[PDB]
């Protein structure tokens, strides 16, 4: 019963901890992050910043 | 292609030069850097257009305005 | 442009007196803008150079 119940859950999304960026919703810095080369190679790479606190998303370029 | 007559950036003569520093070359078996500095190029300017040179005058002399193949 | 996938165009030519100089009185055959080099990291340019 127990490895069931432990089997019947699903895939949790933990990210990457970080306290630099701010938050504009809650402000509380607690703010995941994830960086990558996706725009075009003419501009550098794209991060993207998701506040665990509350459910902010925001872009930097 | 012959040497260029003046520098491109102080203005300074270099063409002159040229036959006397080859000949410092292999004459007096010196290296480049003396060589360069026996003839008074002292900015780096002058030193770049005498030493990045490809005499290009020595090939197109063998030939012919006339009759090239492919 | 330069081996480095830095390419221009001219956008003003100017005369060897506006030109700014050092102290050994050499003026640059040509200036270009530093805002080129952060986001295209061209380390190599700066290393050939």
């Amino acid at each position: 019963a127990k490895q069931n119940l432990y089997n019947a859950q699903g895939a949790t999304i933990e990210r990457s901890v970080t306290d630099r960026f701010t938050c504009g919703k809650c402000k509380e810095k607690k703010v995941s992050y994830y960086q990558l080369q996706t725009r075009s190679a003419d501009e550098p790479l794209t991060t993207f910043c998701t506040c665990e606190a509350c459910g902010n998303r925001w872009k930097f370029s | 292609m012959i040497v260029p007559v003046r520098c491109f950036s102080c203005g300074k003569v270099v063409g002159d030069k040229w036959e006397s520093y080859l000949n410092l070359l292999q004459e007096d078996e010196l290296d480049e850097g003396t060589a360069l500095s026996r003839l008074g190029l002292k900015r780096y300017c002058c030193r770049r257009m005498i030493l990045t040179h490809v005499d290009l005058i020595e090939k197109f002399l063998r030939y012919n305005p006339l009759e090239k193949r492919d | 442009a330069s081996r480095h996938g830095q390419k221009g165009t001219i956008g003003i030519t100017y005369r060897r007196e506006d030109m700014p100089f050092t102290a050994e009185g050499i003026v640059p055959d040509l200036i270009i803008n530093p805002h080129a080099i952060p986001s295209r990291m061209t380390v190599a340019h700066l290393i050939e150079c």
